């Protein structure tokens, strides 16, 4: 494990503010304009229980690690060709672990 | 004795890559400056600063728009239609403090510019050559548009900025970026979700919400959705009225054909009132960070 | 598309006779029934009744206001805002009897013309052809203003409606008529000593008078005078405003242009909302019962 782990009382900010306009994480949590996020570090990220993805995400079959999607919120428009996701994406790496640290206890 | 021609002059021995440069520069401080508004960044009130130093603009005697770079002085700075937009004069400001040599008028809208391309929208051709005028060619405060107005009003008032309805439903989707702020406007809230990403989101929202008209805490009203989105009164006219609704339609279902006609539409709106002369360099296209390894 | 579009439809083989006829029944009723409210008459009651189904509209949508005259309906007539003005459709009642012809909103806008004409007050133009609306045309309480307010409550209100600060402040005039009743609105008094003649004389008082802050036995703040005058606090902010105070100082000193600016706002506000086809009739301008002999 070479992810760096940060804090998540910024991470709880930081998805306040960048992500929770498109995605809910509690268990059950409607889709927004992204899928619920619940238990993405379980599979695969398309398909999901329920909802309509593109063409292009369903097809690359990535088990969101804590890297690749350390990687992919960098850049989405990059790692996935047809992705439906208008990120600008988390530059700073400080930002990028506490997020993920709050991701990976609030998806369970 | 006289008409107003307002003749564009380069900086005295200034280039594309001068300009890139300044692009450059502005575009690094908006990745960095990440916190502002919380976490939408500087992109949005870079883009309606140069707007708004563009939309002063009228045609019928030339005076205003972007040339002259007005807004640094006290009347225009104070412009009650502008408030919110020192944060973005605060933010060039150092940036002008690193070039000095560019003008008020290039620095504003370059910064529209490198705001637009910055947050994924279309490359934008910019010219140069806008020359700082005295403070007695400042336009009085009321040239620019209310929100609290209809269809007719929209398309009037863009008539006198030489806009048909084609670009100003292009230039409207730029609502895509940012928010209102009740301490700024009497409006509070955004248009969408991606409000730091160039996207044709603002005509989906339109056609796609479910809209209520409601008062906010301003005693204005506004149009909201259960969706937490909002669309000032001018942005639900370009629904009500027919003509303007089958352009909205056909910016929701090609954003490709949108970031073509915003592109000409916004470099049409920096550029009003400027007499290129015959010597003039070509628009620049500016290459993006990405572009260059960020 | 085509939002919501209220085309103004002549009363079938109704002219300018029919109605000066409708005038004269209502002129001459306020002239025997003088007794009401302590001999002041019906004459104020009528014109807050016109304004009241006129309030109603909103321009963002274009719902509400006179055309419907849906006031008639229990949801409006029961309107917590609308207390007192019972008495003023109790009194048109009969005279819609006499003339069964006319529409709702035409009998209650033409009864706010012939009052305001009646007290001494300008000539307003009036046109014909609302059309009574169905029941669920019927707007929801809580459209008209809130009296205790301040200024940018009162300009962002009345944007609502249209109307700009010299609209407002002459439209706010009417005050000089009537009084406040405790038991309708929770404030108690006067604006003024002649209000039952259509006067300036509410910018005298405001600028004249000697104001204290003092709550009423409703538990409501007003300002009341040492001579027994009132001001509600949206009244009392027209001269807290500076843009307000500067055209309460103009219609204070030349009651001609108070005169002037109010048959046009008072028109404008009765007729918000009515489209009138390309066809329709001039505006009615009624001869009052003095100029006829009565
Ligand atoms: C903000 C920090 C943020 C995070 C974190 C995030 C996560 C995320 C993941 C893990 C996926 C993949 C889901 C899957 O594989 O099923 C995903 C995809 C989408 N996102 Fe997202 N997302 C963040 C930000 C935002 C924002 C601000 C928006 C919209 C404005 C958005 C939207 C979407 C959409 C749509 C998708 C689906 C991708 C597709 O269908 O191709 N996200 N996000
Ligand atoms: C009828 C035309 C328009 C009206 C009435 C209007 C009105 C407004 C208002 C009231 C705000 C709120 C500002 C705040 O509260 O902070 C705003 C913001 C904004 N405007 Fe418009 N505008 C119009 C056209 C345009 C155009 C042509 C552009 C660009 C091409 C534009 C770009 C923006 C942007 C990006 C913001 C977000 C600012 C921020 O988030 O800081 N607008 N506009
Ligand atoms: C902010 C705007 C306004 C507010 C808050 C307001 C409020 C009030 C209130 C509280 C009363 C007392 C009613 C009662 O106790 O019986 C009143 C009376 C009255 N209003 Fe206003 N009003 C406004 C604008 C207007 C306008 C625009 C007109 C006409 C053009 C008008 C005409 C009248 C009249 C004539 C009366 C006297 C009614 C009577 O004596 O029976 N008002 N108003």
């Amino acid at each position: 494990t070479e992810f760096k782990a940060g804090s998540a009382k910024k991470g709880a900010t930081l998805f306040k503010t960048r992500c929770l306009q498109c995605h809910t994480v509690e268990k059950g949590g409607p889709h927004k304009v992204g899928p619920n996020l619940h238990g993405i570090f379980g599979r695969h990220s398309g398909q999901a229980e329920g909802y309509s993805k593109t063409d292009a995400n369903i097809k690359k079959n990535v088990l969101w690690d804590e890297n690749n999607m350390s990687e992919y919120l960098t850049n989405p428009k990059k790692y996935i060709p047809g992705t439906k996701m208008a990120f600008g994406g988390l530059k700073k790496e400080k930002d990028r672990n506490d997020l993920i640290t709050y991701l990976k206890k609030a998806s369970e | 004795t006289t008409p107003l021609v307002h003749v564009a002059s380069v900086e005295k021995g200034r280039s594309y890559e001068d300009f890139q440069k300044v692009y450059n520069a502005i575009a690094l401080k908006l990745r960095e400056d990440d916190e502002y508004d919380n976490y939408i960044g500087y992109g949005p009130v870079l883009v309606r600063l140069a707007w708004h130093i563009s939309g002063t603009w009228d045609k019928h005697d030339n005076t205003g728009g972007s040339y002259g770079g007005t807004y640094r002085f006290k009347k225009e700075f104070n412009d009650p239609s502008n408030a919110g937009l020192q944060n973005g004069f605060k933010f060039l400001e150092p940036i002008h403090k690193e070039f000095p040599w560019i003008s008020s008028g290039d620095l504003f809208s370059l910064g529209g510019v490198t705001a637009v391309q910055e947050m994924q929208g279309p490359k934008i051709p910019w010219r140069c050559g806008r020359v700082d005028t005295p403070e007695d060619t400042t336009p009085d405060n009321g040239r620019l548009p209310d929100a609290d107005k209809d269809a007719g009003y929209v398309r009037t008032f863009f008539q006198r900025l030489n806009m048909n309805d084609r670009e100003v439903v292009a230039l409207m989707g730029a609502h895509a970026l940012g928010k209102t702020h009740l301490k700024n406007s009497g409006y509070e809230g955004p248009w969408g979700a991606a409000n730091n990403v160039f996207t044709n989101e603002f005509y989906l929202n339109l056609l796609n919400e479910d809209w209520k008209l409601e008062k906010n805490d301003a005693n204005n009203e506004q149009w909201d959705s259960k969706s937490g989105y909002m669309m000032l009164p001018t942005d639900y006219s370009l629904i009500q009225d027919p003509k303007y609704l089958s352009i909205v339609k056909e910016y929701a279902n090609d954003q490709d054909k949108f970031f073509k006609d915003f592109s000409k539409a916004f470099e049409k709106l920096l550029e009003n009132g400027i007499t290129f002369p015959k010597d003039a360099p070509s628009p620049f296209i500016f290459k993006t960070l990405e572009e260059q390894g960020l």
